[PDB]
């Protein structure tokens, strides 16, 4: 916690970024238009991100400090510190993989010096032309 | 300081009045064409100039020590000689805005007044100091930002990394048998590499000495021309630098501490009088970048005897080698940049470490060559 | 002095003023009433133009008219800009919050060929703003200023460039239009047109339809041009079309005369491709070509063409002297960019005449449009016509853009300089940043132009000029300066405008030749200023124009600063900057010591009320002012009092005049907020002594005597604007209403039962100033941290009230709240010779260095700053205000003294406080002041103060001693600078963070913190503080549990917690995790850990 | 003067009906009084100026033991349609107070705060004379030139 | 009334609304050409919320502006580290217009009482609740507020060789900070000493120095050990003293010394 | 990591002396 060392880096995971993520985003919605609530499995979601003010559920249940780490079996939030909302990543699951860029459109690209291709040829082949 | 303290020197008038008369010839010669635009204009400038340091000295004389100006000047309290003879007597010449000196000085001092015409050419000068050090700020700002983010990791580590290898500094001018000046900034506040030996072997300085006047004086009082410093150019560290390798700090007045983050120190106080920078900031610039120099000067690649083959607008240098082989050719050598001035002559040696041309040697071309 | 009630000034002028200078804030108002159709310009230029001089409106009108469908079946032509007069006083519109403007009507028909002939009518647009006597216009009840840009003007330059390959110059000429593609010409690239890089310079020529034998007739001289002619693979005319067609546009098929249309649609038509009036002059003139030819021209078809080049050729050919076929004989060389006969200047009329021409032309299409979908004949151009892209681009215009400036109201003079501006930055010239260090640097045909000291210092130095006091915009839009011709050495009273390309071809005699009434020259040769504005010396045979008078090259601010002469640009600079932040003071009193241009500025800047009408007054009131008329007719001026001007400052007004007094037409009836009884008054006369005193004056900081803060004569009354309304969120419905429910009764005192402050109530940081509430949670006006003082009056702006309101809110509510600045330790001061500082130490009056007769002096301004700074002329500016407060009856001579044989105009008596004119350059001279000291002013006592020198023996009021030397005492004008405490003072140890980033906010009004930058880190780790630096970086800015937890163990007085986990840490740990790089800190020996 | 009240205007940032100079400048007009109180305790004065004429200092009715000695001096000027009434609260203190707020003190809105000076004393100077010369036993003299208010 | 949302947010929506469609068009069984034209755009979306403006035209929103992506929000001179992970405004911090105050000691300086009250508001109220000048902490807070006759005598007991580091920017060098020991003056203005002017390279011609509170031990103790100005006269540079006589000391001190001959007595 | 901030440093156990201890 206080302590520190030599900091390391690498690539995210598939694996690795699902056990990061606490839940799934599968809606496109951000808020509610009248009671400005986040939706369920959308962004800014109490489901998966934590609750947006400090100790209270989506609904309205539970609201007191003395009831710490059990989760509702209302809507499924988590009651806990509101600062959990800068610390809590999501994910999104896609149908079909997609690579990433930065291996790709940087000089050199390095998904191409991988698999021995040109950098055109392999966009060609990323980008559904061949 | 008021209008009856400050004063007009009394030989101001006779010297501008008999420059007057000699630029009144040049400018007679330049209106009749026998003496070119940059010949008259460079005529002028220097008669005008000289003008100036003479009335800078009418200056210098005339007021009594009691005076404010020279008690604010000539105390070292504030200003120069230079502002005092802007105040008394003339402002002297002034600058166009690219740079080059208008022929026609400011003859009257700001006690006198300008005229609309000296004035309005004072301006030009004034905004473009304005402007390059309104830039000035920014840029040495930017320059120390590089100089900061460079030497992030040069901390003082380890106490000693436990070495024999030092820098040599001469810490005096070829004597006397003389004293360097600049043995303060050099060899002064730094830890020994090696015993001081002189001739006999008399050993005056052992290693872990301070080097603080007393040790300087007696170093040359012993009689030796140079002395082997432990610098941080030789530190055998493995992260940083060793505290002793390093010398004494300047901050504390003693031995550098195992904490002292010596490089952003070294960086922050290289990096300050970029303000007070007025050849100057891109030559620092460059040099920090390291990148090629605005006059590529050669240097010699092997000693030899130098000779002249005067060629068509440029120069030829050829080195003739003392081991035996071929001599050092290179093409065109701007006659302008200038030889190195012992002075370069047809049938002279030089040594490897001399640069050929008056300017600045290619950092590189120097590593390459020497190491 | 030729003005009618003024008090008379005693001046110093050597030289007889043969020009009158004159009124100032031309440049705005002439430009304006060029614009639009006005009747004394139309007259001006029947006296100095053209026989028809076509209005701005009705020349873009013209510029437009007529609209067709390329068919010319359906047309439609707009004509006679006509006004009405305005909608409703300045006053009004400030109070209304509305724009002060004139609706505009236009006369316009909509032909129609193949069916009956439809007739013309007047069309409604919609209100058009309109320019005040004040030189300003006043948008959504707000006075903003348009400053008059610099740019280069449409015109052919030519330039050379030294080669880096090559030892051979390179001649690059470039055209730029009002409004088309560039052309440009350069030797071997050869044309370039449109981004067509790389053609033949002879294409475009043969192009024209020029045959072989033309091209080595007009292009005989000079080689490479007749090698540029051979090199290319289309020689032939056709073939020329056709490569310049597929140069053009690569896309496309390229037929032949499609290719001609589009080069004649692209470089000949007028309506595609605009070179403007200027263009068309510029060109013809540089040229040599259409002399003695009238406005109204064209595009660069031909005829310039051959004349460019022709010009190139003979500036490759090396022969200044050529004559062209058909065209004036002009010099030939390279054309500077930086030369003010080149550099036009663009303003108010101008600036407006594009937005309107934009505007019209996004009309255009919407017209193009609307007659293409409507029906044939039964339409009616009144019936079917867009207002809104007009409107649009005239409110976009003064909405955001950056040459629509809020006025400079911290005083008259800050308001005649804004308004009296050359800027070079803004949409249309340079960009800020673009801008290289060339542009920025005084050229030497800026003289009597634009001001060689006044520029801001910041980044802008040398950007943004101001418009030197004597000269004047002609309708072009270039700056005329005022000369004097003399007659083979005998000077004319005659007064000539040049534009500086004359100039440069004339020679220009300096403003101090030796004047006689005849005006015969006795100096055999005068210094003049050289066709390359170098400083030479010549005899009166060349000399043909001389200078009208001195200080034409200074600015209105610059003007008012006397002995100029004596400081230095850098300082003089500062002298006008900080002058141009002059506060004003309850009461202001005019400088002892001046130039004539503080009584002229003030009566000209409009901000002080001037009679109108020649009439004996009628009735005084502090509220107005009626005079009673020589016909009947009485004029009633009414006093905005206690106004809060835009940049915070009051613009408090008083009637000078009494009820029994004749007043003459253009004289001072009423007193500015820096008038009193007429003249730029801006801060006050004190007694200065000029030494070091105890170190509290060290490095330039100043000294004050309490006599100061105590008599209020540096007091300043200072309003800040507080402004909240009530919009229907989509919650509810926001209320301005006094009751809000969990809060104290006590702090609900100050308001009435509606919920504002009642007037006049004194408010401490903290207090209400209007009861707003949320949909209830509250949202009330609370005044801002820092701020208190007096509420001066409370406006209200209901929906259900006529007043025009922003748009989704109901009920808008202002609060004026008043300050009475009393001149307190670490505000600003400065004199008008740069020479700034801040209050060091406020003196209690009695421990001040005290004159013989026991008056304590009321600065100390520190000695070691003059030399250095070298600006002296604070000094004799501060010796001669001891000769204007103390009186001086020279006992002349019965044969006249030496310093007074040159002396000026029957200027030897002078009564106590005589307040004294010295002009710039014509002024108070070296050793005249030496006279001037030397001068008996028995102060009560039967004794002098002040020696010949100019110095006086001065008793230390701390000590009780004398000084051991005496010291220069004497009286200065000093100005209350605008950086405040009340700006500038902050502080926190807590308080309301950002939602965004968690570090503290910045600015006073949000109770921020204090920025800790990488600079402060470098010396925290320069010093080796980690602890420091780290204790800052973490619970001083970021963690959130931190702050909480050290201000927690602060109050409970306990260790400060170990700062754990910074939120930009986590922020960009998150951060490169959502960009797909798995990041994890290993320990130095073990498993890896989350930070919680 | 320690604070002033006038009925009409509310403050000090506003004006008068029918004066020639508004509260601010009569305010600093007043500056000018050299009013003596022999009086302890905070003394109220009144002046009612109606109809047409210029307000000298002179034109106050104050109670006993409070002296205005210059009343040549000019205040306000009025028209034959404007009245001032204005009453003027006199406190006898030393040297100089800045104008105490009435906001937090327990004042009404009515009464504007002057910036008061208690300084009787107007200049104070003095020179000292050689008087018998060196030799047997020299004294100085000082001679201290003194300047009230009246 | 306004909403003031984030760029990221249209990307993401666009991302998982071109995934939902995708996941849908897998679940009907669409052609493969839509389906890999669907997967495209996804893949362009995808690349565009990593990095926009990376490859071809970027995604414009309002008025024809690109949306800052992921990769924007680390990149540039405004996204992180060259200015929002290097400087950030502080807590405990203020900021003043600078006056000599050549009365006080090298390591004294003098601060705006009022500027002060508020930069101790803590410290003040601490000693204010630890002594019986107020009852409870809330009212202490309140105390403090009013800035009441009780707190002063008691800020000069919290002040007591308490340092506070003083910084004007731009700090072109290590002197450019220094600790001082903060004795309270009335008035606006910070009261600098005139030695300390040739380090800072302040003119007192409108330029205005910071000041912060150092608040744990250690920063305190640091604060008066390595940069109180007592210690730091020499300069790191050379080591030549920086905090000497200069402009108006050298004048005074060379009159002061200045043997001339012709003199009384 | 620089200054202050090195393991001999931010790690330094200081007891008060056995001879002050029992002197108190
Ligand atoms: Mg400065
Ligand atoms: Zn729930
Ligand atoms: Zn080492």
């Amino acid at each position: 916690v206080n302590f520190f060392d030599e900091l390391r880096i690498g690539l995210a995971t598939a694996d690795d970024i699902r056990n990061w993520s606490y839940g799934e985003v599968k809606k496109p919605e951000t808020i509610n238009y009248r009671t400005l609530k986040p939706e369920k499995d959308g962004l800014f979601c109490e489901k998966i991100f934590g609750p947006t003010r400090d100790w209270e559920c989506y609904c309205g249940k539970y609201k007191r400090v003395r009831f710490k780490g059990i989760i509702c079996e209302r809507c499924g939030v988590e009651v806990t510190r509101a600062k959990v909302r800068r610390e809590r990543m999501g994910h999104i699951e896609l149908a079909a993989p997609v690579t990433h860029i930065w291996y790709f459109k940087g000089v050199p690209s390095r998904l191409g010096y991988l698999l021995d291709l040109a950098p055109k040829d392999l966009e060609k082949i990323i980008y559904f032309a061949a | 300081v008021s209008m009856a303290d400050v004063l007009v020197p009394p030989q101001k008038q006779e010297i501008l009045e008999r420059h007057e008369a000699e630029a009144d010839a040049i400018e007679r010669k330049y209106q009749r064409g026998a003496l070119n635009h940059t010949e008259r204009n460079e005529s002028l400038v220097k008669i005008w100039q000289d003008a100036t340091e003479e009335v800078g000295k009418a200056l210098e004389e005339f007021y009594p020590a009691d005076n404010p100006i020279i008690t604010i000047v000539k105390s070292g309290a504030t200003g120069n000689l230079t502002q005092t003879r802007t105040l008394a007597g003339m402002k002297g010449l002034v600058t166009n805005p690219k740079g080059e000196f208008i022929p026609r000085p400011i003859k009257s001092s700001f006690r006198e007044g300008l005229t609309v015409l000296e004035y309005f050419i004072n301006t030009h000068g004034a905004r473009k100091g304005l402007a390059d050090t309104a830039l000035r700020t920014a840029d040495s700002g930017y320059l120390t930002r590089r100089l900061v983010d460079v030497s992030q990791d040069v901390i003082v580590r380890e106490h000693d990394c436990e070495t024999e290898r030092g820098i040599n500094v001469t810490l005096a001018e070829r004597g006397p048998d003389i004293r360097d000046a600049h043995v303060e900034t050099s060899a002064f506040a730094r830890t020994l590499a090696t015993d001081a030996v002189d001739a006999n072997g008399n050993v005056i300085i052992e290693r872990g000495h301070d080097l603080g006047d007393p040790a300087i004086d007696a170093l040359l009082a012993a009689g030796i021309t140079t002395v082997k410093v432990r610098s941080v150019l030789t530190c055998t560290s493995a992260t940083g630098v060793c505290a002793m390798c390093y010398g004494r700090s300047m901050a504390t007045g003693k031995l550098v501490d195992i904490g002292e983050a010596v490089g952003i120190v070294a960086a922050q106080s290289i990096g300050e009088p970029g303000t007070q920078l007025t050849g100057g900031l891109p030559r620092v610039q460059e040099l920090f970048e390291a990148r090629v120099p605005r006059n590529k000067a050669p240097i010699a690649d092997v000693a030899g005897r130098v000779r002249l083959e005067e060629s068509d607008k440029f120069f030829k240098i050829t080195i003739v080698p003392d081991d035996g082989g071929e001599e050092v050719v290179y093409d065109k050598l701007s006659k302008r940049q200038r030889l190195r001035v012992g002075v370069l002559s047809d049938g002279d040696h030089v040594e490897v470490g001399d640069q050929l041309m008056e300017g600045a040697a290619d950092p590189h071309e120097v590593l390459r060559v020497q190491g | 002095n030729s003005v009618p009630g003024a008090p008379n000034r005693v001046s110093f002028a050597k030289l007889r003023e043969p020009l009158e200078v004159p009124g100032l804030l031309d440049v705005q108002t002439d430009s304006f009433e060029w614009l639009v159709g006005s009747d004394r310009w139309r007259q001006a230029a029947i006296d100095r133009g053209e026989e028809n001089p076509v209005g701005g409106l009705e020349e873009v009108l013209a510029e437009l008219s007529p609209i067709e469908d390329f068919s010319g079946s359906m047309s439609l032509s707009f004509s006679d800009p006509r006004f009405d007069e305005v909608k409703a006083s300045v006053d009004e519109c400030k109070d209304k919050d509305m724009t002060y403007a004139a609706p505009l009507f236009v006369t316009a028909e909509f032909i129609n060929n193949n069916t009956g002939e439809i007739k013309s009518q007047t069309v409604f647009m919609g209100d058009f703003p309109m320019m005040t006597e004040k030189g300003t216009f006043i948008i959504n009840g707000t006075e903003r200023v348009v400053v008059s840009q610099l740019v280069r003007s449409p015109g052919v330059y030519f330039d050379e460039t030294i080669d880096k390959s090559t030892e051979k110059t390179l001649h690059s000429v470039k055209v730029i239009p009002g409004r088309g593609a560039w052309l440009e010409f350069d030797v071997d690239v050869g044309v370039r047109i449109d981004r067509k890089r790389r053609q033949p310079v002879t294409v475009l020529l043969k192009a024209l339809g020029w045959t072989n034998e033309q091209i080595v007739e007009r292009f005989g001289f000079s080689e490479i041009m007749m090698g540029t002619l051979e090199k290319d693979t289309t020689s032939g005319t056709d073939e020329a079309l056709l490569d310049i067609y597929r140069k053009l546009r690569p896309g496309e098929p390229p037929t032949k005369e499609s290719a001609q249309t589009l080069l004649e649609n692209l470089f000949f038509k007028e309506k595609r491709y605009d070179l403007a009036r200027v263009g068309r002059y510029k060109v013809n003139k540089k040229l040599g070509l259409n002399a003695g030819k009238p406005i109204t021209s064209s595009t660069l078809t031909e005829e310039d063409v051959v004349a460019t080049i022709e010009y190139l050729v003979r500036l490759h050919e090396g022969q200044t002297s050529m004559t062209v076929p058909g065209g004036v004989e002009v010099p030939v060389e390279v054309d500077d960019i930086d030369h003010f006969g080149n550099r036009r200047l663009r303003t108010v009329g101008e600036l407006i005449q594009n937005q309107i021409r934009v505007g019209l032309s996004r009309m255009e299409r919407v017209v193009r449009e609307r007659m293409t979908t409507q029906d044939v004949e039964a339409i009616t151009p009144q019936t079917l016509i867009n207002i809104r892209p007009v409107v649009a681009a005239i409110k976009e215009f003064f909405g955001t853009s950056q040459l629509s400036q809020f006025m400079d109201q911290n005083n008259p003079l800050s308001g005649l300089t804004h308004k009296r501006r050359l800027s070079a930055l803004g949409p249309g010239g340079l960009s800020r940043e673009r801008a290289g260090l060339e542009v920025r640097d005084v050229h030497p045909s800026h003289y009597g132009r634009m001001c060689p000291i006044e520029t801001p210092e910041g980044p802008n130095i040398g950007l943004i000029g101001s418009l030197s006091v004597y000269a004047r915009v002609n309708p072009f839009g270039f700056i005329e300066t005022p000369y004097r011709k003399v007659e083979n050495g005998v000077v004319t009273d005659q007064i000539d405008y040049l534009t500086a390309d004359e100039e440069d071809r004339h020679v220009v005699a300096q403003a101090n030749s030796p004047t006689d009434e005849n005006g015969r020259f006795t100096e055999d040769r005068v210094m003049v200023r050289k066709k390359g504005g170098e400083v030479e010396f010549v005899s009166a045979d060349q000399v043909d124009y001389m200078d009208v008078s001195p200080r034409q090259m200074v600015s209105v601010a610059t003007a008012m600063i006397p002995f100029l002469e004596h400081d230095d640009a850098n300082r003089a600079l500062m002298g006008a900057n900080m002058q141009r932040q002059a506060v004003p003071l309850v009461r202001s009193e005019a400088p002892l010591v001046g130039t004539g241009m503080e009584l002229r500025a003030a009566i000209d800047a409009g901000d002080v009320v001037v009679a109108d009408k020649t009439g004996v007054i009628e009735e005084v009131s502090a509220d107005y002012i009626t005079v009673m008329a020589d016909d009947g007719t009485r004029q009633s001026y009414r006093l905005r009092k206690f106004a809060r001007s835009n940049h915070g400052t009051c613009a408090n007004q008083r009637p000078i005049v009494d009820a029994g007094q004749r007043v003459e037409a253009g004289q001072v009836i009423a007193d500015g907020p820096c008038t009193q009884n007429g003249e730029m008054a801006l801060g006050k006369n004190l007694l200065v002594a000029i030494m070091p005193w105890e170190g509290h004056n060290y490095e330039d900081a100043i000294i004050l005597s309490n006599r100061l803060v105590e008599e209020d004569v540096l007091t300043s009354i200072h309003i800040e604007e507080h402004e909240i309304d009530a919009r229907d969120t989509k919650l509810g419905a926001e209320e301005i209403t006094r009751d809000i429910p969990n809060v104290s009764d006590e702090v609900l005192a100050d308001l009435d039962e509606r919920g504002i402050v009642r007037i006049g109530a004194e408010v401490r940081d903290g207090d209400i100033l209007v009861g707003k509430v949320t949909p209830v949670r509250d949202t009330s006006l609370k005044v801002p941290h820092g701020e208190s003082g007096k509420v001066i009056g409370i406006r209200v702006f209901s929906r259900e009230d006529d007043d025009e309101l922003p748009a989704g809110v109901n009920e808008l509510v202002r609060v004026y709240v008043a300050q009475k600045r009393k001149i307190s330790d670490g505000d600003k001061l400065a004199g008008r010779h740069g020479n700034k500082g801040v209050i060091g130490k406020i003196l209690p009056v009695e421990d001040m260095p005290f004159l013989p007769d026991g008056t304590p002096v009321d600065i100390i301004l520190n000695t070691h700053g003059v030399p250095r700074r070298m600006n002296i002329g604070q000094i004799l500016e501060t010796h001669l205000g001891w000769v204007a407060k103390a009186g001086w009856n020279i006992d002349v001579a019965a044969g006249v003294p030496d310093w007074a044989s040159k002396l000026p105009e029957e200027l030897y008596s002078a009564p106590a406080d005589s307040t004294v004119a010295t002009p710039v350059f014509d002024g108070a001279q070296e050793g005249e002041l030496a006279g001037l000291l030397g001068s008996t002013l028995p102060n009560r006592d039967g004794e002098v103060m002040v020696d010949a020198d100019g110095k006086s023996t001065l008793f230390d009021g701390r000590s009780g001693e004398p000084f051991p030397y005496p010291v220069t005492v004497g009286y200065m004008y000093i100005l209350k600078l605008h950086h405040l405490v009340d700006d500038k003072i902050h502080a926190r140890s807590t308080g309301p963070y950002s939602m965004i980033t968690q570090q503290p906010l910045g600015g006073k009004a949000q109770f921020g913190g204090q920025r800790f930058g990488e600079m402060e880190c470098w010396a925290m780790q320069a010093y080796g503080a980690a602890y420091t630096l780290q204790e800052l970086l973490t619970i001083k800015s970021d963690d959130t549990v931190g702050r909480v937890k050290v201000y927690e163990a602060i109050v409970k007085g306990e260790n400060i917690p170990e700062p754990g986990i910074p939120e930009s840490f986590k922020v960009l740990l998150k951060e490169l995790q959502s960009l797909c790089l798995n990041v994890e800190v290993l320990s130095s020996d073990g498993a890896a850990i989350e930070m919680r | 003067v320690t604070s002033i009240r006038i009925d009409g205007v509310l403050h000090e940032f506003t004006t008068v009906p029918g004066v020639k100079e508004d509260v601010t400048d009569i305010i600093l007009n007043l500056k000018g009084l050299v009013v003596s109180s022999d009086d302890d305790e905070p003394v109220t004065m009144y002046l009612r100026k109606q109809g047409p004429g210029v307000v000298t200092a002179g034109d106050i009715v104050p109670p006993a033991g409070v002296t205005v000695h210059n009343p040549d001096m000019h205040i306000a000027t009025l028209n034959d349609k404007g009245k001032l009434e204005v009453e003027l609260v006199v406190e006898r203190g030393r040297g100089y107070v800045p104008a105490v707020q009435n906001k937090a003190s327990g004042a009404e809105i009515g009464r504007i705060p002057v910036d008061s000076i208690y300084s009787p004393v107007l200049k104070v100077t003095y020179k000292v004379e050689a008087t018998r010369v060196e030799q047997r036993t020299d004294f100085d003299k000082l001679i201290i030139d003194v300047e009230t208010k009246n | 009334g306004r909403f003031a949302t984030s760029d990221l947010n249209d990307l993401y929506r666009r991302v998982i609304n071109r995934n939902n469609r995708l996941k849908r068009l897998i679940d009907l069984g669409a052609p493969e050409i839509i389906v890999n034209n669907e997967k495209r755009m996804l893949q362009e979306s995808v690349d565009a919320l990593f990095d926009n403006g990376r490859r071809g035209r970027p995604v414009t929103g309002p008025g024809n502006r690109p949306l800052k992506s992921l990769s924007d929000l680390l990149k540039g001179k405004q996204g992180r580290f060259r200015q929002n992970l290097l400087g950030k405004r502080v807590d405990y911090s203020g900021r003043s217009v600078i006056v000599v105050g050549p009365q006080l000691k090298l390591h004294q300086c003098g601060l705006p009482k009022l500027m002060a009250l508020e930069l101790f508001k803590p410290f003040v109220m601490k000693r204010l609740v630890d002594l019986n000048h107020a009852q409870n902490i809330k009212s202490a807070k309140r105390m403090v507020e009013r800035q009441r006759p009780q707190v002063w005598d008691v800020l000069e007991e919290v002040i007591a060789e308490h340092p506070v580091l003083l910084n004007r920017a731009p700090t072109l060098h290590r002197l450019g900070i220094q600790a001082f020991e903060p004795q309270l003056v009335e008035g606006k203005a910070i009261q600098l000493h005139p030695l300390v002017c040739e380090a800072f390279n302040a003119d007192f011609d409108g330029d205005q120095m910071a000041v912060h509170l150092p608040l744990s031990a250690e920063a305190q103790a640091e604060a008066r050990i390595l940069m109180l100005s007592s210690n730091n006269i020499l300069s790191p540079a050379s080591g030549k003293p920086l905090a000497m006589p200069r402009l108006d000391m050298v004048t005074g001190l060379y009159y002061l010394t200045t043997l001339v001959e012709g003199a009384t007595g | 990591p620089a200054g202050t901030g090195i393991s001999r440093y931010r790690n330094i156990q200081v007891q008060p002396t056995e001879e002050a201890r029992a002197a108190a």
